[PDB]
């Protein structure tokens, strides 16, 4: 045989047979964060059938299995890894993590996508036939990591995808729109959507539990020889604030086209995330420039004048290795701008960086306080934002320390949230009643201009 | 375990092949041997489901069988079926028959008996001709529907739905054309067959004067973007969630499609051939009214195929759907066989080494959700000359029987026409899933498979 489809299959196999996915799987539970202080690992391949070439990327999370004596232990029930892991809830909005992994909350997944670029799966056909021997393949070797197949265009981010287990099926797929009759943008619409695809015969159904997240953006911030150190424009650009509910039930409120109860002050969890305005024009990363010895130590003392009540504690150990790394080269014949560039962007870096902190300290006011103990708070609230784009606000918008966040939003209750993020989960036997419980699992993002869902929906491939 | 019983023995069918092959109709020893039957491979068979009678048509000359209960010595009352009508049914010249179908009629009279009204025979020409005969072979409708030679004739019935979540699909009979779809109403058919027999009837008797010949349903569709059809299957009337009106909306529009707020119903059907390999037609339902001698009657609507999988080389010749409506089974001439899932148009399983195989399907309900029922498809491979027992998607080869190499399967595909849900469970007579009909033995047998097995 071995016509063109069929050695597209064979060639999938051969991926996923090299790379050892074949087989069950049986780990650990995730803790909380593991999405984000953990590492993401990643392998990548090629393969072609006709002409069209395509590029097979696996990504995975790091996990220290310690105990190996076990034997692949298996039950009589054994749900999926992954399929049970659609349905966790301790890692909901990864701060940074790939599209699939927020939306699907996935830990291994491969893709198959267009290489290079300039390549995409239009016409319906084509995107059946990719699916169709994903699914051959996945039905063939016995690999239950889930599949994944980019349609439509890259700049869309359009994927479907697929996983399989024994008497089991796992549907990933995903709409992408502009416009949507005005019947979708409350969770009710949201809930409509997810019991009428469950399609389910048993109509008396437990409640959906759903996880609801806001998103607001704030712009406005209202209010001799002597080196020339500051920068002009504001090097922070827009502050983001996060309203979290981690954990509801369906009826316990309303939101509706009439009534709703999304008020982001009583949110039990808050989280900011600051943005960076980009060229942050400076004085003393360019003063110096316009003359690429002497002007090679002035800011090693400048700099450490101004951070000596700031005490970064960073440049020190930056300027003891600039010292070593100089050591030797400060004098090899003719010195090359190779340093002078290394210097300046040493320089340029650590007074963007106390320029920053500044701007914040000045923004939250952390010495505009009298309390010592309110205004030490701030403190240590400010210049932790710098490292990480999310931190935590004691005692979410009550609490003092967010208490000021309060007053700058209504000195811009809050602005409509920019962006709102559902997800709804929910067991249930489908698509017959003497067929197995499933998890059904959806994700939402509601924007001003986008609006995409991504489901992943199971069934019963024995007793349908 | 899985086992076939018999429960038929032809009477005599050498008369049947000595009637529709005359050429076929003492030596020194010389050796006399190569002897194979493929004139049944050759014939237009139909078995009813209901067992009641048997049409067997070679090229225009078609044999009609008819049971006879007789006492054996131990007096068993045997079933054998009997040469019960034979003769020609070319009214033109150059007229030959392209399909038979073997349509029980339910009784309006509540008869608690297992007794159908009869079994009507309906006949497709060359020609472009459709006609109904009784089981005695009078004549009973000639229709003409388009001047193409008549490909497949397909009989949608009533069944009972396995649980609430079932829906139920319209009585139906369909009309494969080389690039046309032609749909006649079922009860249309049950309002003019039952009519023109008691014409008939009374005619015979009373002396009931020649009546006017009714027309019957007709719609008529324009298939496109298709180069070759060989089969099809009537998938029906279906419903799509919002979810999935809004993916097909995004996928067929883009970025600036819009959403209507009214999904419209879509009738599916689906044809293999070739270029493409496999086509999924879609038509809107309720847009046109159907229409009530002449092949150029007006199209209803023309079609064009929305996807499909376009397979140059690739050249289908059958396809089947399973008894839940979810699953459909297709054959090409590379001798492969694929298995669909027609909600989302892409493939489960493709199993191999089936050069002309064929296809069946039997359906377990688990003797007690209601019951956890199970399918399981039947392929038949002549040349190797086995049987085999598949599952509805994956898991073991459950059976496998060796069987003769020129033996036939036969899967009706339907039941006893004209009932209604009350009616259904009132009572009902028996009738089976799929039969197997051998020359050598001259016997038809019954394959049972017990739900237990799936459990694996």
């Amino acid at each position: 045989t071995a016509s063109e489809w069929e050695r597209f299959i064979s060639k999938v196999e051969e991926v996923l047979n090299d790379w050892k996915l074949i087989g069950n799987s049986l780990g650990k539970p995730l803790e909380k964060g593991i999405f984000t202080s953990g590492t993401w690992e990643e392998k990548s391949d090629e393969i072609s059938f006709a002409d069209f070439k395509f590029s097979v990327t696996h990504h995975y999370l790091v996990q220290e299995s310690t105990d190996k004596e076990g034997k692949d232990e298996l039950l009589e029930d054994v749900v999926p890894q992954s399929m049970q892991d659609l349905l966790g809830m301790n890692n909901d909005f990864p701060p940074r993590a790939h599209c699939l992994v927020r939306w699907y909350g996935l830990r291994e997944f491969v893709v198959i996508a267009p290489a290079a670029h300039s390549d995409a799966v239009l016409s319906e056909s084509k995107c059946n036939l990719l699916l169709s021997s994903v699914s051959i393949a996945l039905g063939n070797t016995g690999c239950q990591v889930p599949l994944f197949v980019q349609i439509h265009h890259k700049w869309r981010r359009m994927y479907v995808g697929e996983c399989q287990g024994p008497g089991v099926r796992t549907d990933f797929e995903m709409v992408h729109l502009r416009k949507v009759p005005n019947q979708y943008t409350h969770l009710s619409g949201l809930l409509d959507i997810f019991k009428s695809k469950i399609g389910c015969p048993l109509t008396p159904l437990p409640p959906v539990s759903i996880a609801i997240r806001f998103t607001y953006v704030l712009q406005d911030w209202q209010q001799f020889g002597k080196l020339p150190f500051g920068a002009c424009e504001d090097p922070i650009s827009e502050l983001h604030l996060a309203t979290t509910w981690p954990h509801l039930t369906e009826g316990i409120i309303v939101d509706n086209d009439v009534y709703s109860d999304l008020d982001p002050i009583q949110a039990p969890h808050w989280s900011v995330r600051v943005r960076k305005a980009e060229n942050p024009q400076c004085l003393l990363g360019d003063f110096v420039t316009e003359f690429f010895p002497c002007v090679i130590h002035a800011a090693v003392l400048k700099v450490k004048e101004e951070e000596s009540l700031e005490n970064i504690s960073s440049v020190k150990k930056i300027i003891k290795q600039i010292i070593s790394h100089s050591s030797k080269v400060l004098h090899f014949p003719n010195p090359e701008d190779k340093k002078l560039e290394e210097i300046i962007h040493q320089i340029t870096n650590v007074e963007a960086l106390i320029a920053r902190a500044r701007s914040l300290k000045a923004k939250f006011g952390t010495e505009k306080c009298e309390q010592e103990e309110e205004k030490e708070d701030l403190e240590r609230f400010v210049s932790c934002l710098l490292e990480q784009p999310e931190v935590l606000v004691t005692g979410a918008g009550r609490g003092h320390a967010g208490r000021i966040i309060h007053k700058l939003f209504v000195n811009a209750d809050f602005p409509p949230p920019a962006g709102r993020e559902f997800i709804l989960r929910t067991t249930v036997p489908r698509p017959a009643p003497y067929s197995k419980a499933l998890p059904q699992r959806m994700y939402s993002v509601l924007t001003k201009e986008d609006f995409r869902l991504a489901g992943a929906f199971s069934s019963d491939t024995s007793f349908f | 375990a899985c086992s076939i019983v018999q429960f038929c023995y032809f009477q005599d069918l050498q008369a049947a092949r000595d009637f529709l092959f005359p050429h076929l109709r003492e030596e020194e020893g010389n050796t006399c041997k190569t002897q194979k039957t493929s004139w049944l491979q050759d014939c237009v068979l139909s078995l009813s489901p209901t067992n009641d009678l048997m049409v067997i048509a070679r090229e225009q000359k078609a044999v009609f069988l008819v049971p006879k209960w007789k006492y054996s010595d131990k007096g068993k009352e045997e079933m054998q079926f009997a040469v019960g009508w034979s003769g020609s049914l070319n009214v033109e010249e150059g007229e030959c028959v392209t399909s038979a179908l073997c349509i029980p009629l339910a009784s309006q009279k509540r008869s608690s008996t297992g007794r159908p009204d009869w079994t009507c025979i309906v006949v497709g020409f060359t020609s472009g001709y459709v006609r109904f005969y009784t089981e005695n072979g009078v004549l009973l409708l000639a229709q003409l529907l388009n001047e193409d030679p008549v490909l497949q004739l397909k009989c949608r019935t009533y069944e009972i739905p396995r649980h609430p979540g079932v829906t139920e699909q319209n009585e139906e009979l369909s009309i494969l054309y080389p690039a046309a779809i032609v749909t006649i109403d079922g009860f249309s058919l049950f309002q003019s067959l039952r009519a023109c027999r008691n014409q008939v009837a009374k005619a015979a008797a009373s002396g009931n004067e020649n009546i006017q010949p009714p027309p019957l349903a007709y719609k008529k569709w324009g298939l496109q973007d298709i180069d070759t059809i060989i089969d099809h299957a009537s998938v029906g009337i279906m419903t799509l969630s919002p979810f999935d009106q809004m993916k097909t909306a995004s996928n067929i529009g883009g970025f600036n499609a819009a959403i209507k707020n009214s999904p419209p119903a879509m009738s599916q059907y689906i044809t293999v051939g070739s270029n493409p390999f496999t086509g999924f037609f879609y038509a809107l339902e309720g847009s046109t009214q159907p229409l009530l001698q002449k092949p150029k009657v007006e199209p209803a609507t023309p079609l064009a195929v929305r996807f499909g999988l376009p397979d140059s080389r690739r050249h289908g010749e059958s396809i089947c759907l399973s008894p839940c409506n979810t699953l459909a089974a297709v054959t090409d001439d590379f001798g492969r066989v694929i298995l669909l899932d027609v909600a989302r148009g892409i493939a489960i399983r493709m199993w191999k080494g089936y050069r002309d195989a064929q296809i069946g399907w039997i359906q377990t309900v688990e003797d007690l959700g209601p019951s956890r029922v199970a399918q399981f498809l039947v392929i038949y491979a002549p040349r190797r000359g086995i049987l085999e027992v598949w599952s509805t998607q994956q898991g073991p080869r459950v059976g496998a029987f060796n069987v003769g190499k020129h033996c036939r399967l036969l899967y009706p595909g339907y039941k006893i026409m004209g009932l209604n849900n009350v009616t259904s469970q009132s009572w009902q007579p028996q009738t089976y899933q799929i039969c197997l009909v051998d020359p050598v033995s001259g016997s038809v047998k019954t394959v049972n498979v017990p739900f237990h097995l799936a459990l694996s």
